[PDB]
């Protein structure tokens, strides 16, 4: 019984991804997350290694789930006459990163380092087990303020990762790539580099570089901010316009900007505490 | 200069 095992709380948000309730666990006190989703509004559908046939997004968790990670976890799941609920981890206290950029403004490098790193090794983890996320952005980073920890949420525009063509997307438009925008093809590790330039973009500016389709396909980077000559050549190399002109996540990390970056102890002791 | 998030879909 779902009803007997959680109590519920406020609800923190709702939007594409359904309704998210703050939730706690009868059986040890645990803070949840609880996401209802309609049946109705489920767009992809894959099958449970046993067959049965749930919404993709929990096919995705479940493959990312096992072991620690920068990923939110899926604890449970439960179907209803016309709607499943997840139960998903809920660190505290926490804030996403699109809140954070908001309040704070442009991060200084040390910091947008650490996040860049750690979204990097959650990206990572999700593609060594077989789930593309396809939709990296701010608001769907949680940031754990006590442990400096970054967490990926909302796997719900997500797929399996594969090597041949996508031609289908529900992610956000303006972190999506040129040729999204031109040919709607793309392939799915190029066009998760294309976002991660426009999240570090947003997390050394302020703000993401493009809002409109022009400005995604024109590729013309400039930069509002005082960014080191470092970080703009590795942002405009993860913004190159054609996907083989990208780096690979190793050529990312190996980048001179991202070396010595700080645990994520010392990024809570030195810039959230 | 206004920031926005942006809906998924
Ligand atoms: O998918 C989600 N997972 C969460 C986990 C913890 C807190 C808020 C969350 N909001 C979401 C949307």
């Amino acid at each position: 019984p779902l009803e007997s095992q959680y109590q519920v709380g406020p609800l923190l948000g709702s939007g594409g991804f359904g309704s998210v309730y703050s939730g706690i666990r009868v059986s040890d006190n645990l803070p949840v997350a609880i996401k209802h989703v309609e049946k109705d509004r489920i767009s992809d559908w894959g099958e449970l290694p046993n067959g049965t046939r749930v919404p993709m997004e929990v096919v995705l968790l479940k493959k990312v789930s096992s072991g620690f990670s920068g990923v939110i976890r899926l604890l449970d799941w439960f179907e209803r006459p016309d709607s499943f609920v997840l139960i998903l981890e809920r660190p505290e206290p926490v804030q996403d990163l699109f809140d954070f950029i908001t309040e704070r403004g442009a991060l200084q490098e040390e910091l947008a380092r650490s996040f860049f790193w750690q979204v990097l090794e959650a990206v990572r983890h999700c593609h060594n087990c077989g789930v593309l996320h396809r939709d990296i952005k701010d608001e769907n980073i949680l940031i754990d303020l006590n442990r400096g920890e970054l967490k990926l949420i909302d796997f719900g525009s997500g797929a399996l990762l594969k090597d041949t063509v996508y031609t289908d997307f529900d992610g956000t438009r303006v972190y999506s790539p040129p040729e999204w925008i031109r040919y709607h093809r793309y392939h799915g590790r190029s066009a998760a580099v294309w976002s991660l330039g426009i999240l570090l973009y947003d997390m050394v500016c302020g703000d993401i570089p493009f809002e409109h389709d022009e400005e995604i396909i024109g590729g013309q980077v400039f930069f509002r901010q005082r960014v080191s000559s470092e970080c703009q050549h590795l942002i405009r190399w993860c913004l190159a316009l054609r996907p083989s002109d990208r780096p690979t996540f190793e050529e990312i990390q190996n980048h001179p900007w991202m070396q010595d970056v700080l645990l994520p102890q010392e990024t809570a002791e030195i810039h959230l505490h | 200069r206004k920031r926005r998030r942006h809906p998924s879909g």
